[PDB]
RNA sequence: UUGACAUUGUGAAGAGACAUAGUUUCUUUACUUAUUCAAUGAAGCGGAGCUGGAUCCACGUUCUAGCAUUCAAGGUCCCAUUCGGGGCUGAUCCGGGUU
RNA sequence: GCUUGUGACGGCCCGUGAAAAUCCACAGGAAGGAAUAGUUUUCAUGCCAGGUCGUACUGAUAACCGCAGCAGGUCUCCAAG
RNA sequence: GAUGGGGAAGCUCCGUUUCAAAGGCCUGAUUUUAUGCAGGCCACCAUCGAAAGGGAAUCCGGUUAAGAUUCCGGAACCUGG
């Protein structure tokens, strides 16, 4: 039969990701000898809206250990981080909103975000605006730390795996009504192609399994 | 025509360093040397240093590129080659 | 700006150009500040390690 | 005179 | 000097630029550089047969030197000395020769019909098949046979920029003592001094982070 | 989706057969060298220090939108002092594994 | 008053509304530079040079497309009482 | 959209900085071994893609059957040396 759109979106084409306004990828730092042993200071320098994601980014700009420049890192800003202020990175850096510590440095009840699924990955967990990682315990033979997820899945990371204390600012998006087609569109023309969508029993019986009766 | 580039003509291209002749020569420092000495190639004075190198008043020695270039025909350089090849 | 002189581009003060007059006091403010403060807190730590 | 090689000399100092 | 005063630099995390350091450890070598170098650690690593670890026992130092001392009074002769020879020969129309015996068929064949009194084998021969089967056939001969370490340096005894193998023939009554000697010393000094050791398996050796490893656990499973 | 064979290596323990010396199978538990995944500026890995202080740490960085780059100043030993030049250290050692 | 350019503002967004070439400035100070002599071609004046290709005209109820000198189709600037 | 590589019987396909020894620069009488280059520094990937995006610098008057910010006269400006 003929292919359907659920099929022709894997070939690219015109369904590919609408990228040019994205301020650049949201990682954390490059685990590095600085990190791994000690902390690093950077600061926040400015809060900037992305096109096409509900959370703001913040620029923190670090010193380069091994070369006199400097070094800019786009982070997911967490809610109540300013700019100007000092963010630290790091296995030795204080719990305070913004730093970004290993899972195995905080302690038991700790809202993360940003969160390594492996360490050195540059973030994997609770990115999206309003979602945060609860730290639920440890398990120090094995280095291992339980967490819960947004969607209430329990899982197990290694404790070097690193996050950032608080909550992905921007919560509280999605409670409030678009009221308009128009306001969807401007919605996924930052996104994606994948609006407005046709109800496949709409289609006929050659264009969806749904469609026809 | 296009705009042109700076540092390029002029005093720039006039005058070589003896670090750029050696390197453009392929040869050791001290069969430069004797290169010059047999040749009386003789380091030069441009009348604006900054001109010459690129902004940089460090104290370099300087030649004349057409002299380091009639300086690469002379036989005596492939001698040289041919007695590290012999030793 | 490659056709106008020197004066044209800056104003007769450190980061002439670059940064304005009220940003060039805040940071001469805060090196002086943290540089005192750090001899502080080096007399109070070699103190407190001799006290100790 | 002419160059009939890419590699010449010609001797003119 | 009331000019010149100490200032320190803070080499610490998050401190001054650290400063340059022998990074020969982590330098990304080139891919036939770590090819190399990965094959040698994969011949140490892994277990190695018998017949092939036989040939890391060599002869020592002092016997080697006396080996060579004695092979480069035998040394061949050269293109230049072959022309001298000829001309005299076409004159007088020569001695019988005395020299070192090479190639690898011919001394293979010179074992098999007993007529080398001593043959040295290179160690480093790749493909190993080409002399593997020596040791063996000369003891089966009962010929008089030594490892020696370069393959250059047989090359270096029989002109050439390799050899795989070297063999003593027929020595000078000046020489013959000294050949015997030679032959008593490499049989007191590699033949039964390594005649068990090589009907062992080699290359069982850890890295060197897996050896610690052990070791730590070893200790820990003995003492807390 | 499930199974078999090949890729496919190395040990230890508990069980087997030559009729109570080591020649090969079944499990259990480990290992790394094959293979596989990921990253990097292949930068700080692993182990040890009669290193230090109290098994743990570096006591080199946390009021502040500053600054941090020219073989590193200094210490010490030489030179033949001359516009400066070398070495040890500052900055522990070892490794046949970039992480 | 019309058109247009600009300024300081205000509203709107689960939309916050290009990149690079190129140019300048700062921080820093490897260095270079004067006493009967140096410095400064970001001040003025003076000297020399700037190649290749396009350039007519229509742009439409007759110069384009629709088998045509076809009531069709085809992007844009200026615009008086 | 090549190269390094990797697929494919193959015409060729993937991918666009990776998985590459991918290239420039500074100092030297290197304490002399006597005619052989020593000590260092910095590091990222071709090429194509806009006559409406970005962008060095020109105007007025006159002139032809048909040219015109291009020619003529006068007056400027930019880039490089
Ligand atoms: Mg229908
Ligand atoms: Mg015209
Ligand atoms: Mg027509
Ligand atoms: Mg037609
Ligand atoms: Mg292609
Ligand atoms: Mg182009
Ligand atoms: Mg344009
Ligand atoms: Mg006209
Ligand atoms: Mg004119």
């Amino acid at each position: 039969g003929r292919v359907i759109r659920n099929q022709r979106k894997g070939a690219g084409s015109i369904f590919t990701s609408h990228t040019r306004l994205r301020q650049g990828a949201a990682k954390l730092r490059t685990l590095d000898y600085a990190e791994r042993h000690g902390y690093i200071r950077g600061i926040v320098k400015q809060i900037v809206h992305d096109s096409g994601r509900g959370a703001p980014l913040a620029k923190v700009v670090f010193r380069d250990p091994y070369k006199y420049r400097l070094r800019e890192e786009i982070f997911i800003a967490n809610e109540g981080v300013h700019t100007g202020q000092f963010i630290y990175a790091g296995k030795k850096a204080s719990l305070n909103v913004g730093n970004v510590l290993p899972l195995g440095s905080v302690p038991e009840g700790t809202i993360v975000s940003n969160v390594e699924e492996k360490p050195g990955d540059r973030g994997a967990l609770a990115r999206a605006s309003g979602n945060y990682v609860i730290i639920i315990g440890h398990n120090p033979d094995e280095n291992k730390t339980r967490v819960r997820l947004p969607s209430g899945a329990k899982k197990v990371i290694s404790s070097d795996a690193r996050g950032v204390i608080g909550v992905i600012a921007g919560g509280g998006r999605v409670d409030k009504p678009l009221l308009k087609a128009g306001r969807a569109f401007h919605k996924y023309r930052l996104k994606r192609n994948s609006w407005p969508k046709t109800r496949g029993v709409a289609m006929n019986p050659v264009d969806h399994p749904h469609g026809g009766g | 025509m296009r705009i042109k580039k700076k540092n390029t003509r002029g005093n720039a291209r006039n005058f070589i360093t003896r670090s750029q002749a050696v390197r453009k020569l392929q040869v050791s420092l001290a069969d430069f040397r004797r290169l010059c000495i047999f040749k009386g190639i003789y380091p030069r004075e441009p009348r604006n240093k900054k001109k010459a190198n690129k902004g940089s008043t460090a104290p370099t020695t300087f030649y004349y590129a057409k002299d380091i270039q009639y300086l690469m025909h002379e036989p005596v350089l492939a001698k040289f080659r041919e007695h590290k090849t012999f030793a | 700006y490659a056709t106008v002189s020197k004066t044209h581009k800056t104003v007769s003060r450190a980061y002439g150009g670059s940064r304005c007059a009220n940003c060039v006091k805040e940071r001469i403010i805060r090196a002086f500040l943290i540089e005192e403060q750090k001899i502080v807190k080096k007399v109070v730590k070699e103190q407190t390690e001799a006290a100790k | 005179k002419k160059s009939t090689t890419s590699w010449s000399t010609a001797s003119v100092r | 000097n009331p000019l010149t005063h100490s200032t320190p630099k803070n080499f610490g995390i998050g401190q001054a630029v650290q400063p340059k350091r022998n990074l020969s450890r982590y330098v990304k070598w080139p891919e036939y550089v770590r090819v190399q170098r990965q094959k040698k650690i994969l011949s140490i690593r892994l277990k190695v047969p018998p017949t092939i670890a036989q040939f890391q026992y060599t002869l020592d130092r002092n016997t080697a030197a006396e080996t060579f001392k004695l092979f480069n009074k035998y040394r061949p002769e050269t293109a230049a000395e072959k022309k001298e020879r000829l001309t005299k020969e076409a004159a007088a129309v020569s001695p019988k020769p005395y020299a070192v015996k090479y190639g690898l068929n011919h001394v293979v064949a010179l074992i098999e019909n007993k007529k080398a009194k001593l043959v040295l084998i290179a160690n480093d021969v790749d493909p190993i098949e080409l002399v593997v089967f020596l040791p063996a056939l000369c003891k089966k001969m009962g010929v008089p046979y030594a490892i020696v370490k370069g393959k250059a340096r047989l090359g270096t005894l029989v002109n050439q920029k390799t050899s795989a193998v070297a063999a003593l023939t027929e020595v000078r009554a000046e020489d013959e003592a000294a050949l015997a000697k030679l032959v008593s010393t490499i049989d007191a000094n590699f033949a039964d001094k390594y005649d068990e050791v090589k009907k062992h398996w080699g290359g069982g050796i850890l890295g060197n982070k897996a050896q610690a490893k052990m070791d730590k656990r070893a200790k820990n499973s003995d003492s807390a």
